[PDB]
């Protein structure tokens, strides 16, 4: 993707953003009194329909905000915020979350590594069930043998903990982090 | 309740009027009661770094949109390249600045620094007490990174309302700062230890390593206060200096203009991101703000036309956003250049320039971290209680016209002091205090018609 | 009638070539006939302040438009907020500048100031003769405020054509300046009374209060002209200075670049307002430029569509206008910062920098008000009639190699003067005139191989 | 093949820690092995000048679009006026800059300049060896003018791919530079001949005309290196200086940031023109990118509507282009003002300001022509091998408390040299080397409690 955006076969070294992992849908949750068993399912990213209102998102059990019997709670940008279920419980809706991705490209050695941003390695796995683009196998050529590595900026793949101190990597990851070639 | 507003005229404070005189002598205005004070300024050095997943911003995985968007795929490629170049420039302005704030050498920092000077700027061996006040008074949202994304996620409080979690819906990413706050603190502690002093000639090579109090006395003698006064008032000087710094604990309000500028640097960053978020719900005459809904409700011959209307307005918003970021990035780079010059003038040296600090000559200044920039404090000297005295352009021996003298960094005044039997006396240019005229306070000059003729007693030359 | 144009090459004025020499002595180029002259510059400090009545510019109270416009009411809210913030920044840049031009003390200003210097800058005790020439040569429309609107009204001449009264049709408002012309005049009279002088060290506390002519002689001795010359030529110096100032009465033409810049500051403000006015008649493919007419001629199902097209283009013009104002406001603020630095260097002190001011060292400069800014005048010193002379790096006693001297602020030259029996003579660094070598003109230095060996007569040391 | 990337922490280089001491003496850090070095920068001064034949850009003289375009003819009139004003400002910033780089007088330039210094900057009596390296490393297309247009034409190679020939299709014109490269070379040769010197006070009037090597020694004594050292090390100094300059032959790579900036100034100009070229093929939903083809395929009622859509998008591209040029032109003008100040500070004089130039005090700097700007080189002084020594604030006579001295541009250190019997010794502030204390290295000062009291031997005063 990076090569196509620069229309070239030799992109300059740097850290570059690439498209993010989306969400991954989960089985539907529907409420519309007037079929089972989908009345509730907390929850990950399950598509939903609520009395003809629809969208995709995660539900969570929460407190009780006003006003009840208007059924749909909204924010100032008209995003749905939460819902009153006919089981008498308020639930909140956070829509869904995504994993930002960027890559580390070293043009001199023609090698690369990646960064998942602030997502943390507890949600990172060797294969993905999201998704973004068809493969990441070139990373896997080395990373089939390693666990993900947590860093202060974020979880990364194929970084290795060398604990070296260097003045300038020409590939800083922000903070004090540095991506040596 | 309160009454009517009152119309009023803006006051004009008139300057003290010193009478012009002709002849061989002149009236001189000189202060008798100096007081320390502080002024402050905020100089922004960076823009928060942002990137945008342009494919995700325009649509959210809908396949009809993905097919349609490919006709415009080159717009997103231009958008990503432009933002990437802006972010690289922000990183370079930071590294360039920090390369010059660093000193080759410094004193270690210990408690009790400065003797009688209080110096609350010392690190809590950390950041600093003043930096903590700035970060706590500022209303900026708590940073991401750690834990970050898991405060977006359902494993957290129902009350989060952060725009930072909205980044993972909208495809925004705020990049982490380049330096790490701990290294930033280390760079400004190095500046604190370079003080005392930048005198003794240049100061770019050798390091004097003298007590802070000693460097202050040299700076006070560098503004024309005589050394005799400085030795007499040392405790008084320390107390006035501490009172000027004591006011800093009450200075962090929005009525303080420098603080207000810090607050609006934060507000500008938040607003730039909120604009993109509000546009996600903005139809462009399209039937709905949601692509999945507009697909669900339409036959495909109409559906595609509606989506294209929606896509074009979304791309237009991103283009305007990039243009705004490019302008702001440039102004920050220029502002960072100004900060670099003040660190290499106002922090690392006493300044003789006026117009560049507080308006009271210059004496030592300090710098601390603030959001997106540097925050400076300038100690300065403020004159008060001016008196007018008789003064002469110079003195000459009446018996020998070629022996003439003129004061160095001070003035010759008619004596008004009971300790001095001599008809004339020397005083400092920043503070009134008579002293006998001696060779240390004078230089020989060519004779001039306005110099006074002394019929008898002059000590330099005695003859 | 005139003939053909002539092709020509641009001249390159070659520098005077001074021969390079080896050995213990060198060729020196020094001026023999200085002449005064002036330069001028205009530094803008503000943008004219403008606001725009939203619920007005787009439509003129027609009710169909009011109903339609409500869908877009948030655009006008953003427009008003942006203009309001721009105007607040213009007010702060003005107050910040004036806070530094003020002096704590000054001489009273009286007629006959400066002795033999003419000084036509004195207030007509008012503005000043020079400020009046600037305001009269400028073609700017007469301001409003008072009376203002009653010159829009039928109670006035049929020949008024002011864009200023067109403001009350278009909904524009030009805000009044923040300071009033009288207080501005008072601030620059205070600067005039602070001169004479900024010397004697400091000048950030005490005020010398000496005649203007005396401060000029100190400035001339500060550029390396010896005092002996200055006392001999005092009337000559006053005449040359007055001739340089006399040229200011003919300098206000568009061939003077600084004057031309004043004129275009005015032109830019007028053009920004005229652009909005011309757009009132600009259809956007709408049937008519008038909303009342387009309502009168159409059935309501069509009428609303036509008005919407017209509204969208009008909002787009206002958005472009605001963006233009924000850019101009920023450049003016930066320009005002430059003006602040020149007042605190070039006006309040002699400058050693070169660079700034006219290209002739520096001697006193003056500042006056001009539309939207400050107009500076810089007196400068221009060398002429350069001659080449033999000079030495220093002198020493041939009988005692440890006694070596070198000139202070001048050079040792082989004597060419019949008055002086001594083999060597001292001259100023800005003006050629021999004098005997005496201890006042020298300093002791470590010995060096290039110093001349004097076999007999040197007065400092005599031995 | 290469393995995995390595995570690493960014190093923080700690400053040398000099111990703080109390009491009457203090620890002093001083360098023992200086080395020369060079730093470089590029300051852009201009934007390439461009004009556009707006009628030709929108359409190619087809008569249907000519008739349609007349409705929009006022847009092109505004476009041409805006570009014309931008080009006039570029010409004025150039003439203003060159008026200050010129010197009224200079040395002739001959081979062997600088004695033992290598001086590869000398003109090949032309441009210069360094300017040729810079222009050859740059990838910019060969210039037009001569022969120009006949390299567009079929009377030339089939391999030309110049955007410059595409100017004659698109209606672009790149205007020639204002100065002519030969005159530009003459202006910087005049600066090279003004070196030697800038010292001896003023330098805004008289011209010293001394050897380059002599002016270097004065600059080295101006940073606190004692004259005794300078005479001993003259050949060593020349060799270190030449090594620093010799590295310039390898400095022209993209890893050199200053060079990289030159390369991107060229890239920005090329990209601005290429954007307009790509838009010639961009349909706006029009049936074809070619007006002649869209005419050929359509009945006139449809034909005119299609062409109008195409015309409006083409005008919009030109409007965006003009806005971009106006912004860039302004930033270049401000950048040119910065260049003007460096020529009048960093080139024409030694600078005491630190922070500006390379970070090693300042010694002579040079400037050469670069594409669209000036390229500066700054020689600087870098300390190394710092040692810590005992030092005193001053000295006094124990038998007579009023006799007190303090060092000038140096420090009093406890002697560690076998050559000197005296208990104390004087050293330079930029370089460690002991010397006996003599009156040339001291000044009399008022007594202070921290001064050491000498029980026996002090030479200044002997008594
Ligand atoms: C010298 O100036 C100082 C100003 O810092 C004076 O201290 C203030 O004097 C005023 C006079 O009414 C009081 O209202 C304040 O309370 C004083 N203290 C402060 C902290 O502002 C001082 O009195 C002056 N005179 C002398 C002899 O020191
Ligand atoms: C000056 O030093 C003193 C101690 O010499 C300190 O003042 C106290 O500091 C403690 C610790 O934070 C506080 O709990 C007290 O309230 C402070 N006393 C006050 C404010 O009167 C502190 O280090 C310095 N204080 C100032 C005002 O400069
Ligand atoms: C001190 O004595 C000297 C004696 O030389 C005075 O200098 C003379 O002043 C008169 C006043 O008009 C001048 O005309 C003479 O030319 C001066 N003499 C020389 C040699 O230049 C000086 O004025 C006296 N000081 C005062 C205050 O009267
Ligand atoms: C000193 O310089 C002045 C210029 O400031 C010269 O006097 C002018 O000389 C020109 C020569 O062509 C005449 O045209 C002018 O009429 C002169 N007078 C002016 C401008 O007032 C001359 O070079 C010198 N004058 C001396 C030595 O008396
Ligand atoms: C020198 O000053 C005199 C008066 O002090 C000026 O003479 C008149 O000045 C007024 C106001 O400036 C003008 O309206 C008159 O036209 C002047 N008369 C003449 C005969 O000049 C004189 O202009 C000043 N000259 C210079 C060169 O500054
Ligand atoms: C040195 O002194 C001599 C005589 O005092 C000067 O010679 C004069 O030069 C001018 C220049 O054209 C002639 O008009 C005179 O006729 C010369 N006078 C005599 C008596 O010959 C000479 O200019 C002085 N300066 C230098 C640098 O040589
Ligand atoms: C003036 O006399 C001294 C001698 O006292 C000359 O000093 C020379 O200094 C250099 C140092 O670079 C030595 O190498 C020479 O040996 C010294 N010369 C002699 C004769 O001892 C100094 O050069 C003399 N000035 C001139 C212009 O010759
Ligand atoms: C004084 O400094 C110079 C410059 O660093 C030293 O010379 C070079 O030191 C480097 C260190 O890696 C060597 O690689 C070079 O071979 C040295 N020579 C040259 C010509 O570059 C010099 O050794 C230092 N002297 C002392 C006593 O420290
Ligand atoms: C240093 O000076 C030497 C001559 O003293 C020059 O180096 C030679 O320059 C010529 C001209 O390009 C070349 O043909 C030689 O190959 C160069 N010799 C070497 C050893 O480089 C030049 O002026 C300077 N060279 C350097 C490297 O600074
Ligand atoms: C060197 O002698 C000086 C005498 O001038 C000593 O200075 C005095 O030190 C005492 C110590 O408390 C002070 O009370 C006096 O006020 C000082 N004198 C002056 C004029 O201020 C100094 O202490 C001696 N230094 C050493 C190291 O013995
Ligand atoms: C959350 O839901 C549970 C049932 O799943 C309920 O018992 C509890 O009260 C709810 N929490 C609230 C209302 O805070
Ligand atoms: C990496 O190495 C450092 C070395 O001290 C260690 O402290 C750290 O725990 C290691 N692992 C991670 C995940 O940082
Ligand atoms: C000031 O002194 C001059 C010197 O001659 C004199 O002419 C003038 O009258 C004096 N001014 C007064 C006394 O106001
Ligand atoms: C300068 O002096 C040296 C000293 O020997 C000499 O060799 C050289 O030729 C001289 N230069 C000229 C141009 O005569
Ligand atoms: C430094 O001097 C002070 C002043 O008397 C003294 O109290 C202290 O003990 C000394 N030593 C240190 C290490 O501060």
């Amino acid at each position: 993707q990076l090569h196509c955006s620069y229309e070239s076969f030799d992109v300059e070294s740097g850290v570059y953003s690439v498209s993010s992992f989306e969400a991954k849908p989960s089985g539907s949750v529907v409420e519309q009194a007037e079929d089972t068993k989908i009345a509730s399912q907390l929850g990950n990213c399950v598509e939903y329909s609520l009395y003809g209102v629809s969208g995709r998102g995660v539900f969570q059990n929460c407190t009780a905000v006003g006003v009840r019997q208007q059924r749909f709670v909204y924010d100032a940008y008209q995003n749905l915020v939460g819902y009153y279920s006919d089981d008498g419980n308020y639930y909140c809706l956070r829509a869904c979350v995504s994993v930002p991705v960027s890559v580390i490209y070293d043009k001199e050695t023609k090698t690369h590594a990646t960064l998942f941003g602030s997502v943390a390695c507890e949600h990172i796995s060797s294969t993905m069930s999201q998704y973004s683009r068809s493969t990441r196998s070139m990373l896997k050529r080395r990373d089939s043998t390693y666990g993900p590595l947590q860093t202060p900026v974020g979880c990364v793949l194929g970084l290795v903990n060398s604990s070296l101190f260097v003045e300038d990597c020409k590939l800083p990851l922000g903070q004090s982090l540095c991506a040596l070639p | 309740v309160p009454g009517e507003m009152r119309l009023a005229s803006i006051a004009f404070n008139h300057p003290i009027q010193v009478d012009q005189l002709n002849s061989s002598y002149f009236k001189l205005s000189i202060p008798t009661n100096f007081s320390f004070g502080v002024t402050q300024e905020y100089i922004q050095t960076t823009i928060q770094k942002v990137t945008v997943d342009c494919k995700q911003y325009v649509c959210n995985g809908f396949q009809k949109c993905e097919q349609l968007l490919r006709e415009y795929g080159q717009f997103c490629s231009k958008i990503n390249q432009a933002l990437h170049g802006a972010n690289l420039r922000q990183d370079d302005s930071v590294r360039n600045l920090f390369a010059s704030v660093k000193s080759s050498q410094s004193s270690p920092i210990i408690p009790g620094f400065g003797g009688d000077f209080n110096l609350t700027l010392l690190e809590p061996v950390a950041r600093s007490a003043i930096e903590d006040l700035l970060f706590d008074k500022v209303t900026i949202a708590d940073p991401g990174y750690m834990q970050g994304y898991d405060d977006c996620m359902q494993q957290g409080p129902a009350s989060a309302r952060d725009l930072i979690c909205a980044q993972y819906v909208a495809g925004y990413k705020v990049l982490p700062p380049l330096m790490d706050v701990n290294m930033e603190a280390a760079y400004t502690s190095s500046l604190l230890g370079s003080i005392a002093g930048v005198g003794w000639t240049a100061g770019l090579s050798s390091f004097a390593a003298i007590p802070f109090a000693q460097s202050i006395f040299y700076r006070l003698n560098g503004v024309g206060i005589t050394q005799q006064v400085l030795s007499e008032n040392q405790k008084l000087i320390a107390n006035k200096f501490n009172q000027a710094l004591g006011a800093m604990q009450t200075g962090f309000t929005t009525t303080n203009e420098a603080f207000h500028k810090v607050q609006d640097a934060v507000n500008n960053n938040a607003q730039a991101l909120s604009k993109l978020a509000s546009e996600l719900s903005n139809t462009f005459g399209a039937i709905s703000a949601s692509i999945g809904d507009i697909i669900q409700r339409l036959d495909p011959p109409e559906q595609d036309a509606q989506i294209d209307r929606l896509i074009n307005g979304r791309l237009t918003t991103l283009n305007a956003f990039v243009a705004q970021q490019l302008v702001r990035s440039e102004s920050a780079a220029l502002s960072a250049q100004l900060a670099k010059d003040k660190v290499n003038e106002c922090v690392k040296a006493q300044s003789k320039r006026s117009g560049f600090c507080g308006q009271g000559t210059h004496i030592v200044s300090f710098v601390v971290n603030a959001p997106n920039g540097l925050y400076f404090m300038h100690v300065g000297y403020y004159p008060s209680n001016h008196i007018e005295v008789v003064s002469a352009y110079g003195l000459c021996d009446a018996a020998n016209p070629t022996n003439c003298i003129a004061p160095v960094n001070g003035y010759f005044i008619k004596t008004n002091n009971t300790r001095i039997v001599d008809e004339w006396s020397y005083t400092g240019s920043s503070f009134y205090a008579p002293e006998p005229i001696t060779s240390l306070n004078t230089k020989y000059v060519a004779p001039q018609v306005t110099y006074q003729n002394i019929s008898t007693n002059l000590p330099p030359p005695l003859l």
